[PDB]
């Protein structure tokens, strides 16, 4: 009842406009909502609970497939029920092929500790940040993302370096990073996207955030990230991606081409142009697809990793059956 | 003498050697209204350059040549002097002032060199009126053969490559590309055009206004989304502001990005440029020779707040506004000139044959 | 003189000397037709000559024939440039054609006497199809008492590779026939890949046998040197942007089986023409200089 | 040379220092080695002789007829005109950096540049940027409704209107404007008819008209109150000069 | 003059009182003009808010209907989108592709047909062979023949079109039908199950309906009487 109306409000907020802007807020709200779902709805066996979770997660994902934090948090919860059921009652590999009613409290405590560990991902990333920045380095970022801004603005407490931020047109939110970071004395620079390659030779390394990392190591980021990665590969400069663990989602690029997110073309082309708006077709995607071959490293709350290892993290977070959801 | 334009705002350390002025600060505030340095063919062109009333390289060259035609017409020799040298010695301050208003381009450099050579070639025995008339005629012939006939020949050449049912990608406001596409569409070619624009000038809309006025189907998008649209793109066609002896292409900031992503997507790249735009000087990057425009154009109004409003009050904050960049030759597959369809590596060869 | 007689003249010139290049025979046919034409106007010469050019191109769809015809017509224009009178023009046409024919006859030996210096003793030679120029340069290298291994592909459409293998065994040279799909597997054992060219495009890329492009790409992947040999008259004012852009009049008639591929100049180390050893830019320079 | 400074007078050397001296000095503040002044003849065609007692850098004076407006004065003085002109009035006390106004005449290659100030009856309407004026009229020729054409709104859909603004009677004008003035004798005064005629003629290779807005000073108008205000402010104005 | 009337107003109960006092007022424009002509008495200043980053319009005629449909298909009113399914109904589920090609469930595109751009297909539609549909909207459950050309048209639910027809800029209401060898000129209208007979080309301004007098022509199996 009350939980149902809260779920409906959450779905409507996702459909219209994200209230809690930070992805961490999305993860915390999704986990809390799943907590009241588990506590309130009645179930005898784990199967009906799993299918109810499948239905609710399907509804929430269908509300807005552009962002996948809700989806992979739901998948993590489903794996939590699977693990708890296997523990209280009793991974695909060649070894497997050759060889061969009180869990509610355990589920609740698992979700609680998941929230506790999710709280400190930013702090862990900041703690390990200092080992990848040396004095008088040149760093370039794209758009706005709180992870990398915390990264740099804490790693500059003991080091001095230069930072270049390219505005992510049309949503010129790189200016926000520039202002916030220059309010910490970092000697930053504000730049357009069209100049990326023009300056890319004189950059030591490039650190970027992301919105979602796929299974193959390819990621979905803000528009223009693919061009930056291509320039990096051309100049062979290392590329660092700062992404917490919950931004890892088990889908794959070729899925119905509902991958990008197209917004109103008002930002790209103002409505004041007039007559020419009929014969002209305008596209304003907000996300770009970066292949895994252009990525050098992954920094998460657990440490450093290579893209070629990303698949393993998939097996430790999501059961293969719950990919389709 | 003419004063020196004050540099506005702090600059990036890597770009400390380049000047950076502001559109608000006009040098004419420190010059006589009845121009006493020399006749005011200076100030009209200098103001239209500094304020950005004329942007196209061909437009800049044509305006400069018209202004210098007026200079020659109004010029008179001083007694006990030779025209062939006094004219150039007097013309050098015009170039200094024009550079102060806004740095010159390769096309204008070539025009100045050509006119200086023409003035030097003028004999010391011929009469004043004959010399002035022949200088004006030489300027007219240069304009004709180096712009109009060159554009027509380049359009005829490009008509071969443009096939039916393909997609052609352009960039920015370039007169040559727009004329090529319009003439190709005139001859019955049926195709689409994809327009890529970039902040802060946003001059790409210009060519869009042309394309609809020519009835050509078109599409418009910003530069960062180019990687999204290239898979359905069949050809990329770019205008160039200059060609260097090493085969590199000096052009607007986004040109190199488009070339690199097109190569990464396996798409042929065409560069259309006139022979007179070829420059002998060479460079390997955009840092050694560029031009920093007014950084105040970078400010944008998102929502109800401008993030970069008081950027001057942050000591650590820096803004750069590049206007030019260098595309390496290995990413260029064509140079389309009146001489024909050549590879980039043959750019110096043209410089050899047109020099004599 | 009629088109048929031209056709049998061309075919007989081909058959009498199997070693003669196709473009050489085409140029000889054009010169003979000019020798017996009884025309009076240079424009009348140009129309008949170009019409015979398309006639021979229909007879033989090779790029070399079209390149030779274009070179011949440019030679006609060059001869007529500074001769207002027509009889003096015609005599100069004949004499310069004789000189041109003898020079292109000696061109193959000129290429051979220059190309063989790059064959390191004990190295491995890789070749695609039956090209007479590479055979001649291998003969020159053998004459210098050098030892080398040779691999040749089979050129699946018509097995000219086996014919080249026979012609090389005739010279007592260690040669091995390999499948067209094994080039990569052989690319590791090679030291330098020399190949003939059907034709040369503006920037230095080569129009050649269909299997050349993949071999060039594989060699570039292994960073092995890649040398192409061709004569001067094989130059042409064409410029494809990719394999699709090649005109269909050269691909076929020589499901889908094109006989021709295009190789970009970025994958070519050097060219060996009678003018000398050339970078790919030199071809574009020569074409620019020829046409004013 | 392409500007020929022209001073209108149809005045009286009133004040602490002669009135006509105040604008003329401005001309010598920025170049303008030579200047043409036109005097009145209804009172006496000899005020030039009285003005010849000043100490300006260089002066040229020309008498006129008894009845002659500003446009009539230009019609008389045309044979001495060879290029673009800069018409001023004797009654004008301001410290404007003139280089702004001519910039509008310079950069945009306009056919007319004027100076207009925030006064402290006649309506003007400029575009959004506040440089190119688009409409102008007076309540004398308007009964109750102000009329705007459709075409001007098609080309400019946002017009900003000003009411209490005061003219400084300073105009940079092209030569063909003077030639057109020659072609038609129906024009008698510049402000009264000539400027609105051009403004309307901008919309039938076109006509460009620009006005620069100031916020510092006006001209010494005919009313004695304006003269008193000018006298009060003259000490502050001359403190810098 | 650059403003567009979105027909959106923020009002006070004073508006209701003024309406219930001023009997003659009938429309919003009448109220605005009456208040702006009755200035000194009950001053009641009217204020304005202008937006330039969001979309708002009011459809009032076929011109505005076509303009609004074209804008909506082109995502001008985001988040409102045909594939967004803001009304949670099963039928309006859609998938978004390149060139704004919106496809519903069970469309079954025929061989050789081409959807060029800005095309929305209702669920249950059937498309023939070598069809060319551009800048148009097709309602659910429609049926289209072979070699049909549709440009800037709008087909509601249940519309049936025979093969070989050419349709430009017209509107076809629900359950309408068109026979073979029929060409529709721009701005044509077909309403409420009117079937156009074979071998006819309607003029430019062609509005037809079952009701005799209002429609310029009324018929059920032809266009000639």
């Amino acid at each position: 009842s009350e939980l149902s109306e809260r779920i409906e409000s959450f779905v409507e907020t996702l459909k219209r406009g994200g209230g809690p802007r930070s992805s961490e807020e999305m993860a915390r709200e999704t986990l809390g909502l799943l907590r009241q779902i588990i506590t309130d709805h009645r179930w005898s066996n784990a199967g009906e609970l799993m299918e109810l979770i499948r239905r609710e997660g399907r509804r929430m994902t269908a509300a807005q497939p552009s962002e996948t934090t809700v989806g992979n948090m739901v998948r993590r919860v489903l794996k939590i029920i699977r693990e708890e059921y296997g523990r209280l009652h009793g991974q695909e590999s060649l070894h497997k092929l050759l060889t061969s009613a009180q869990l509610q409290s355990n589920i609740i405590e698992a979700i609680n500790e998941l929230l506790v560990e999710l709280e400190g991902t930013m702090e862990n990333i900041a703690a390990q940040a200092l080992e990848h920045i040396h004095s008088n380095e040149v760093i370039m970022t794209i758009g706005f993302s709180r992870t990398v801004e915390a990264f740099l603005k804490e790693a500059a407490r003991k080091r001095k370096f230069h930072v270049i931020v390219a505005e992510c047109a049309p949503f010129c939110q790189g200016h926000e990073m520039a202002v916030n970071l220059s309010k910490a004395g970092i000697e930053t620079t504000v730049m357009t996207d069209a100049a990326i390659f023009a300056v890319m030779s004189r950059v030591n390394k490039v650190i970027i955030g992301t919105k979602t990392i796929l299974a193959n190591g390819a990621l979905r980021a803000v528009t223009g990230t693919h061009t930056l990665a291509l320039a990096a590969k051309h100049h062979s400069t290392p590329l660092i991606v700062c992404a917490p663990m919950f931004k890892l989602s088990p889908q794959f690029p070729n899925e119905e081409d509902s991958f990008h997110k197209f917004v109103a073309p008002e930002e790209v082309l103002p409505f004041t142009e007039g007559d020419i708006l009929e014969k002209v077709s305008v596209h304003c995607p907000v996300f770009d697809y970066v292949p895994p071959e252009l990525i050098t490293l992954f920094i998460s709350n657990i440490g450093g990793n290579a893209p070629s290892y990303i698949y393993r993290l998939m097996s430790e977070l999501y059961h293969p059956d719950d990919h389709v959801l | 003498q003419v004063p020196t334009r004050k540099d506005y705002g702090s600059k990036v350390s890597l770009f400390s050697h380049l000047p950076q002025y502001s559109r608000q600060n006009s040098l004419t505030q420190f010059m006589s209204i009845p121009s006493s340095v020399i006749h005011p063919a200076m100030v009209r062109l200098g103001l239209q350059y500094s304020q950005g009333l004329v942007s196209g390289s061909n437009a800049r060259c044509i305006a400069l040549l018209r202004a210098l035609q007026q200079v020659i017409q109004d010029y008179t020799t001083p007694p006990n002097e030779e025209l062939s040298r006094d004219l150039v010695n007097k013309l050098k301050p015009y170039m200094s002032f024009l550079t102060q208003c806004r740095p010159l381009s390769a096309s204008m450099h070539n025009a100045i060199k050509f006119l200086n050579k023409e003035i030097t070639s003028v004999g010391s025995s011929k009469r004043e009126e004959e010399a002035k008339s022949e200088l004006r005629a030489a300027i007219d012939r240069y304009v004709q053969e180096k712009i109009v006939l060159a554009a027509q020949a380049i359009s005829r050449f490009a008509y071969q490559k443009i096939s039916n049912g393909d997609v052609i990608l352009v960039y920015g406001c370039s007169s040559l590309v727009s004329r090529i596409l319009q003439e190709a569409w005139t001859e019955g070619r049926r195709f689409r055009v994809v327009v890529v624009d970039s902040r802060p000038w946003l001059e790409g809309r210009h060519t869009l206004r042309s394309l609809v006025h020519a009835g050509v189907p078109a599409s418009y998008l910003l530069i960062p989304a180019a990687s999204y649209v290239l898979p359905e793109v069949s050809k990329v066609l770019l205008g160039a502001h200059a060609l260097l002896a090493n085969g590199s292409v000096m052009s607007r900031v986004g040109t190199a990005q488009l070339a690199l992503v097109a190569r990464a997507h396996n798409v042929p790249v065409l560069v259309c440029c006139e022979t007179y735009k070829f420059c002998e000087r060479v460079q390997t990057d955009a840092f050694v020779s560029n031009e920093l425009d007014d950084p105040d154009d970078l400010q944008c109004k998102r929502g109800e707040h401008v993030a970069l409003a008081n950027w001057q009050n942050h000591a650590s904050l820096r803004l750069l506004n590049l206007v030019y960049d260098v595309t390496p030759p290995e990413l260029v597959d064509l140079v389309i000139t009146e001489l024909g369809m050549i590879p980039c590596s043959s750019v110096p060869v043209v410089l050899r044959v047109k020099s004599s | 003189m009629d088109d048929k007689e031209l056709i049998e003249y061309f075919k007989s010139q081909m058959k009498e000397d199997p070693d003669m290049a196709s473009a050489v025979a085409a140029i000889r046919t054009l010169l003979e037709f000019l020798k017996r034409d009884k025309g009076e106007t240079i424009q009348g010469l140009r129309a008949n000559l170009t019409s015979a050019i398309e006639t021979l191109c229909g007879v033989d769809s090779s790029v070399a024939v079209s390149s030779g015809g274009e070179l011949f017509l440019r030679f006609i224009s060059l001869a007529s440039l500074e001769y207002s009178d027509y009889s003096k023009c015609k005599k100069i046409m004949i004499e310069r054609g004789e000189l041109f024919l003898r020079r292109i006859s000696l061109s193959r030996n000129k290429i051979a006497d220059l190309c063989h210096t790059f064959i390191k003793d004990g190295a491995t030679i890789l070749t695609h199809a039956y090209s007479r120029v590479v055979l001649r340069v291998l003969e020159a290298a053998v004459a210098a008492k050098k030892r080398f291994s040779v691999y040749v592909t089979e050129s699946q459409p018509d097995l000219s590779g086996k014919k080249m293998a026979k012609a090389l065994c005739h010279l007592n040279v260690p040669v091995t026939v390999v499948l067209d799909a094994a080039v990569g597997y052989i690319m590791e054992k090679a030291d330098l890949v020399i190949v003939g060219a059907e034709g040369v495009v503006e920037n230095g890329g080569i129009i050649n046998k269909i299997g050349t492009n993949q071999m060039a790409v594989c060699a570039k992947a292994q960073n092995k040197p890649f040398y192409v040999v061709a004569e001067s008259f094989k130059f042409v004012r064409l410029f494809p942007l990719n394999q699709q852009d090649v005109p269909d009049k050269f691909k076929y008639k020589a499901e889908e089986h094109p006989w021709v591929d295009y190789t970009a100049p970025s994958l070519i180390t050097l060219l060996f023409t009678d003018l000398g050893v050339l970078t790919p830019s030199a071809v574009s320079d020569e074409l620019i200089k020829l046409y004013l | 040379m392409e500007f020929q400074a022209v001073v209108m007078a149809v005045l009286l050397p009133v004040g602490n220092k002669p009135l006509i001296w105040y604008p003329l000095n401005l001309l010598e503040r920025v170049g303008f080695e030579e200047v043409i002044v036109v005097t009145t003849r209804d009172v006496q065609k000899a005020l030039c002789a009285e003005f010849k007692m000043k100490m300006k850098p260089d002066i040229v004076c020309i008498p006129d007829d008894a009845d002659m407006g500003t446009a009539d004065s230009l019609r008389y003085i045309y044979p001495k005109l060879k290029t673009d002109v800069l018409v001023l009035s004797c009654d004008l006390i301001t410290d404007v950096a003139l280089h702004e106004v001519v910039d509008l005449f310079r950069a945009y290659d306009a056919s007319l540049a004027m100076l207009m100030r925030k006064g402290q009856r006649d309506f003007i309407g400029v575009d959004s940027t506040g440089k190119r004026l688009l409409f102008m009229a007076n309540e004398a020729d308007l009964d109750e409704e102000l009329v705007i054409k459709g075409s001007i709104l098609q080309k400019h859909p946002r017009i900003r209107f000003h009411t209490g603004l005061v003219d400084a009677h300073l105009y940079c004008l092209k030569k063909y404007i003077v030639d057109f003035l020659m072609e038609n004798g129906s024009i008698t005064s510049i402000r009264s008819e000539l400027i609105p005629y051009l403004v309307r003629k901008q919309f039938s290779k076109s006509l460009d008209i620009y006005s620069f807005i100031k916020e510092a000073n006006t001209l010494n108008l005919a009313p004695y109150d304006a003269c008193w205000n000018a006298c009060r402010g003259d000490r502050w104005e001359d403190l810098s000069r | 003059y650059d403003l567009l009337d979105c027909h959106i107003s923020i009002c006070s109960p004073q508006v209701a009182q003024l309406f219930t006092d001023n009997f003659d007022y009938q429309t919003r424009d009448d109220f605005v003009r009456g208040l702006l002509v009755n200035e000194e008495i009950l001053g009641n200043q009217i204020h304005m808010h202008v937006t330039a980053k969001e979309y708002g319009a009011r459809v009032s005629n076929l011109h505005m209907y076509s303009a609004v449909c074209a804008d909506v298909i082109r995502r001008w009113v985001y988040p409102l989108t045909p594939e967004a399914n803001f009304t949670d109904s099963t039928t309006q589920s859609c998938t978004h592709s390149r060139h704004n090609i919106y496809r519903g469930p069970e469309v079954s595109l025929g061989h050789g047909s081409i959807l060029e751009e800005n095309v929305l297909l209702g669920s249950g539609t059937v498309i023939g062979s070598n069809c060319f549909i551009t800048n148009s909207v097709i309602g659910p459950g429609c049926h289209i023949g072979d070699n049909v050309v549709l440009d800037q048209t709008y087909l509601w639910q249940g519309v049936r079109v025979a093969a070989g027809a050419q349709i430009h800029q017209s509107l076809l209401c629900d359950n309408a039908e068109v026979k073979e060898r029929v060409t529709l000129k721009p701005r044509s209208v077909l309403t409420s199950q009117v079937v156009v007979g074979p071998n006819i080309t309607l003029p430019e301004g062609s509005v037809i309906s079952l009701h005799p007098p209002d429609a310029e022509e009324d018929e059920d199996d032809g266009e000639f009487s």
